[PDB]
């Protein structure tokens, strides 16, 4: 019923290793480039 | 030329020390330049 | 007066163009590589005597 | 001028990609 | 380089800015520079020195930003950084 | 060739405070080109006469190079185009973006033309499910008096479900991504008008920043999320989100006892279900979509969204938990005590969208002296 | 207990966290956006930071300190002199269109 | 609105000015008529054919509705080759990214009307499948690896029929979206005109002018379709066709479709395999070369007698070549064919820029 059974399987476990590299990667990519704005500080300074 | 104006104009005096110099005192005189920014003294 | 790893990665792989592209031309046929080879070792080892490969000697011959 | 350089780096690229992923 | 030449000449033109050339080159670099060698250091830029040496300081380093007025459509900083490459 | 690129990518205004309820736009447009290109794959391989049709579908899976996982992707592709569809619109709802009303009712439009599109390729395999949605699904047409009998046999090809239905289906099916492709570049022409809103509901024109590198980054991060979530599906359980009878061929003679429908479909089947009168249960099918198109006219709220409103917070979580409520009871026997507790989660849909959370708006308007 | 459950629900609500006023957080329709563009100078400078700083505790998730917070009992309606007389004059201008 | 109602238009374009809505018509015609044969089509091998001929036999104005789209087909193509020889006469090319998007156009028409050719899958179906994707075995080292790859075998049969019927059915939705994308850069520069001067000082709304004369356009259009289909169904069509596909057996009097006879005729002027291919590629490619060939101080070839005398001779001579492609691989034809070809690119290429420049001299610039 499930030829592709074992294949899978193989495959999944790449998927997990990849993901388990690529997600925190591309997450500190994401916090890096955010960072200007996380950082940010504001002022507001009226005439008066 | 090389040189870019005091100034580069474009389209503050709150105190006499800084009023000082700015009464005019001869006739005026206008340049225009191919480098450098136009000025108008006096 | 002595750099870094980082430091050396970034002067002579990243800082250039064409070197940074290079370093992942080559860097991902080593990985794709090394990767295969080790995440098929786990999952074979994970299915010792499991798999085809395993038990086949027990009946080739052809 | 720094073309060349460029352009053989790119040269190189192209044909380490192909060679690789074909 | 023929603009740097004409600038340096014809900015010590009076007794004012040599004055000034020359108090403020003693105090930095401890001597006065004479046209002479300002005209040896001018003469050996050439186009690869000229590369290399803005490749050392603008190239893929963070700049210093500083805006004020309407500035709504000055470019967001990772922009501006990423002009530097 | 840069320009509308890009100003409509590239240097787009986004508000600097859109949180990840805001990435499924970009998910929908994955899930979207996924199923295209998995779908024209697999149209490659797959035939429409119902002498081969299943067949042709096991052949995909055993034989072509990779056509299980083809397969596959677009099976689970289509479960997770509907866990996106589902919390983009409850997004919608929770902060207000309904306002945006050209945007808004051509996301409904998108809904009804996606749901319209996943019924017809589940029919495409011939397996017993294939056959008896096709049967089912038609038919409710069915409720459309004088003319209702003739439209559904007009679509049909015949008398009943047979080939001619098979073979426009796959016609039908394979044209109409296409189409949902269209419209969706019309949803986003709309809000590029008006631009994003906030969790806030506040206007964010006075702290905007441009979509590339912000939200373009965080997109990529979303799309490995979804990515992630496919794959487990598809590596680890296939089927999971499957139903076993449609790995048995359509049989015109019998309708498995236990039929169900895709779980994307179970609130709708539940509500259905609940009226013991055939139009009546249509009518409630179709109302418990379009009542979407209702939500701005039903907005009492002097504020946008529902961040600083507590009450109104409280019916939303009500409302989703009917919808798995419905979802639930969907998926059980016509039996007691199920039948009064889907009449009583169907009563509380309609109410808690027609009455209630309108009522909270007015009671948080009044506590807030305005 | 309705002033009671008021201070409750301006608490509940939670805009105040995020330093806002009430009539910063309504929902902008052509009247309040006409009101908005009457505002004077300091009440709309004014009304622009206080939204600039929430989006940006919103950005980043976070709340001002609780001492920050605006208080109900100094809360009060900025816009409401302007909007109320925009309304107004909406309405004038429908009634004289029938007829 | 302005992408149409007050779209403004030069005051004198001619009737060769009505084939770009014509093409739009067809284009529509196309996508309906197939649609609707999608609803009763099978691409299994056992079953096409009979499909088809049940389509036909049983279903409702089935047969009009295939006679439309065969018909519609041939429509297509002599509207494609009149707006393409107004283009090149009237010097429309030196609108770079219209033409070369045209250019685009009409290699994805070709393509397109070689697969729905197949899906019949006669004998001319499957004929035209085995030669039209072997083009691609000439290319060195990999050639006959993307034929097995295209074919999903190693000769056409069922996974190709199936992989046909996709590629039919989405590629004209694609030139669709290509052909919006042709309009929009016309519109940056709107039309040339029969002067090929600027017409910027008169220029007339679009509606009602253009509107109600593409109207005529599209009724004269319908007229000529439908003579064909209702008098003439098979008069363009091949009765080999009409017998299902047999692997076994080429057809003796085996010929293309009448709208590839004169790039047929040029590929079998060579007797070589690579270079009878390159001449085929080339003898469409070469308009993207259009453009730069041109060497003429006026735009449009109304006011330059030598250059309308040449272009006739460019039209006779792609006469010459359908006629030679009907024709058997047999003395004289083979001559006249292989004069043909020459004399194909010799026009575009050497005799058309020199009349140019000819022109330009006597006129004294
Ligand atoms: C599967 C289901 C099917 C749906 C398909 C999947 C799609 C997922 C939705 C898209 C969301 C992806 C995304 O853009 O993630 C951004 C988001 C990035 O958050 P961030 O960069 O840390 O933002 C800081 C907060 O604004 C400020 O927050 P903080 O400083 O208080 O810290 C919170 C943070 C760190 O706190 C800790 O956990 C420590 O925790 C995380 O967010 C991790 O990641 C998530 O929210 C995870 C997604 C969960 C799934
Ligand atoms: C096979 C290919 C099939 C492809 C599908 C068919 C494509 C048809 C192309 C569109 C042509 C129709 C069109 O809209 O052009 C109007 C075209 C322009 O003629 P017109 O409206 O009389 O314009 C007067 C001339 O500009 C002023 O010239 P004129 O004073 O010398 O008068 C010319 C006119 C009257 O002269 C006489 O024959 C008398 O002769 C006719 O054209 C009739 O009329 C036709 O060719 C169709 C008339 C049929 C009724
Ligand atoms: C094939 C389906 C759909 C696609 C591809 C799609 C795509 C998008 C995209 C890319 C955005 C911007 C990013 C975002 O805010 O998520 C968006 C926004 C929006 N969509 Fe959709 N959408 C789909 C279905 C729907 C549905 C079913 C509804 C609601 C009935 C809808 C309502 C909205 C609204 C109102 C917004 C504004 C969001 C805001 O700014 O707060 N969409 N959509
Ligand atoms: C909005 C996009 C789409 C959705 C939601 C969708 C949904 C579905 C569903 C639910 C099925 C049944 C899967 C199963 O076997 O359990 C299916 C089958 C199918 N779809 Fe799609 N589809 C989409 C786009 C496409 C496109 C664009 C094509 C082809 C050009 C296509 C071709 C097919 C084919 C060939 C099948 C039959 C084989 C199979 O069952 O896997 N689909 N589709
Ligand atoms: C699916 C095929 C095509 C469609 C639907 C199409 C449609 C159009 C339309 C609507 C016009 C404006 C009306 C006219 O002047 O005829 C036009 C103009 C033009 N087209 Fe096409 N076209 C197609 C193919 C091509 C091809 C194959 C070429 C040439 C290789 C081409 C070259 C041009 C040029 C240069 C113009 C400007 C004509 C002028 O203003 O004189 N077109 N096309
Ligand atoms: C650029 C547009 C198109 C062109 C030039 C075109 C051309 C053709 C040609 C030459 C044939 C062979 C006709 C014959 O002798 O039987 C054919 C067959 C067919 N075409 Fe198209 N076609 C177009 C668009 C479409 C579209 C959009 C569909 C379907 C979505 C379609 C569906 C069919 C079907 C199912 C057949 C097989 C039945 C038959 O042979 O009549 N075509 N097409
Ligand atoms: C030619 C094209 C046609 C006729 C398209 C029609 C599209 C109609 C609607 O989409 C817009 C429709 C799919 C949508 O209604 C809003 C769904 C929520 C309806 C859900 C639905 O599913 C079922 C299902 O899947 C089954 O499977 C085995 C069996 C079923 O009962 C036995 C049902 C069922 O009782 C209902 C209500
Ligand atoms: C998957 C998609 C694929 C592989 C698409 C390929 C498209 C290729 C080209 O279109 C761009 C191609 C159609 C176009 O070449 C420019 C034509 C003018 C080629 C004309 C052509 O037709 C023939 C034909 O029809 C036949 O019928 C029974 C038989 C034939 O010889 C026995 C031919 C033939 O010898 C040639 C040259
Ligand atoms: C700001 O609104 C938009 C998005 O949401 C972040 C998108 O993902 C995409 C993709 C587009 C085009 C867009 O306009
Ligand atoms: C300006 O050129 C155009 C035409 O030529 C007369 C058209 O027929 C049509 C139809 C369109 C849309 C157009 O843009």
């Amino acid at each position: 019923a499930e030829p592709e059974h074992d294949h899978r399987k193989r495959m999944g476990l790449k998927m997990l290793l990849m993901m388990g590299l690529l997600l925190p990667l591309v997450y500190a990519m994401k916090r890096h480039k955010w960072s200007v704005l996380k950082s940010r500080k504001l002022a507001y300074r009226p005439p008066k | 030329a090389a040189v870019p104006a005091t100034s580069e104009s474009p389209v503050s005096v709150l105190c006499r020390e800084s009023l000082r110099g700015q009464a005019a005192g001869r006739p005026l005189v206008a340049s225009v330049s191919l480098n450098v920014p136009a000025s108008v003294r006096y | 007066v002595a750099p870094t790893l980082t430091a050396r990665l970034y002067s002579l792989l990243f800082r250039r163009t064409s070197t940074f592209a290079l370093t992942i031309v080559v860097g991902a046929l080593f990985f794709e590589r090394a990767f295969d080879q080790g995440a098929d070792a786990i999952y074979e080892h994970i299915n010792e005597g499991k798999l085809w490969k395993h038990i086949k000697h027990k009946y080739e011959n052809k | 001028r720094n073309w060349v350089p460029t352009a053989q780096l790119w040269g190189a690229v192209g044909a380490v990609g192909l060679v690789s992923a074909t | 380089k023929n603009l740097l030449r004409n600038a340096l000449v014809s900015h010590l033109d009076g007794t004012t800015p040599v004055c000034e050339d020359i108090g403020r080159s003693l105090l930095t670099y401890g001597r006065r520079i004479p046209l002479a060698e300002w005209e040896s250091r001018i003469a050996e830029v050439d186009a690869r020195v000229v590369r290399e040496v803005c490749s050392k300081y603008f190239y893929d380093q963070c700049p210093a930003v500083a805006g004020f007025g309407p500035i709504e459509q000055l470019p967001d900083y990772n922009r501006i950084r990423s002009g530097m490459f | 060739l840069m320009k509308i690129v890009n100003n409509a990518f590239i240097d787009l205004p986004a508000p600097s405070n859109i949180s990840s309820w805001w990435n499924f736009g970009s998910l929908l447009g994955i899930c979207l080109i996924l199923q295209i290109l998995t779908g024209l794959f697999l149209a490659m391989h797959y035939t429409s006469d119902t002498t081969t049709a299943f067949s042709s579908v096991t052949h995909i899976c055993r034989d072509v190079n990779y056509g299980w996982i083809i397969r596959y992707m677009h099976a689970n592709g289509a479960s997770m185009f509907f866990i996106c569809l589902y919390m983009h619109v409850g997004r919608g709802l929770y902060y207000g973006s309904y306002t945006f009303l050209e945007t808004w009712n051509i996301g409904v439009i998108l809904l009804l033309t996606v749901m319209a599109t996943a019924f017809m390729g589940y029919v495409l395999p011939w397996g017993q499910m294939s056959f008896w949605g096709a049967t089912v699904i038609t038919n409710l047409l069915s409720a459309i008096p004088y003319i209702g009998t003739n439209l559904v046999e007009w679509i049909w090809g015949g008398f009943s479900v047979d080939k001619a239905t098979l073979t426009r289906f796959f016609a039908f099916h394979f044209i109409l991504p296409f189409i949902i492709m269209a419209i969706a570049m019309v949803h986003l022409l709309f809000l590029h008008e008006t631009g994003s809103n906030n969790p806030t509901g506040i206007s964010s024109d006075v702290d905007k920043i441009p979509f590339h590198p912000y939200y373009t980054i965080k997109d990529i991060l979303g799309a490995l999320l979804l990515i992630l979530a496919l794959m487990l599906l598809v590596l680890f359980a296939p089927d999971l989100l499957g139903d076993p009878d449609n790995y048995t061929p359509a049989n015109p003679l019998n309708t498995p006892p236990h039929i169900k429908p895709e779980w994307y479909f179970l609130f709708a089947y539940a509500i259905l279900r609940s009226i013991p009168n055939k139009l009546g249960g249509v009518l409630a099918l179709a109302f418990s979509i379009l009542i979407l198109a209702l939500i701005p006219l039903l907005h009492t709220s002097k504020q946008r969204s529902m961040m600083f409103r507590p009450l109104s917070q409280c019916l939303f979580w009500a409302l989703v938990a009917d919808l798995l409520t419905l979802t639930w009871i969907g998926g059980q026997p016509v039996e007691h005590p199920y039948i009064t507790i889907g009449q009583l989660a169907s009563v509380l849909y309609f109410l808690l969208i027609l009455v209630l959370m309108p009522t909270a708006g007015t009671i948080e308007n009044k506590l807030l002296k305005w | 207990w309705l002033e009671g459950i008021r201070k409750w629900y301006y608490n509940a609500a939670g805009f105040n966290k995020l330093g806002l006023m009430r009539d910063d957080t309504i929902h902008e329709n052509d009247d309040v956006k006409e009101a908005i563009r009457r505002l004077p100078e300091n009440l709309y400078d004014d009304r622009v930071f206080r939204i600039k700083r929430a989006l940006d505790l919103s950005m980043r998730q976070q709340i001002l300190p609780k001492e920050q917070w605006t208080k109900y009992e100094e809360d009060k309606s900025y816009l409401e002199p302007y909007l109320k007389e925009v309304i107004r004059e909406r309405k004038e201008r429908e009634e004289w269109a029938k007829k």
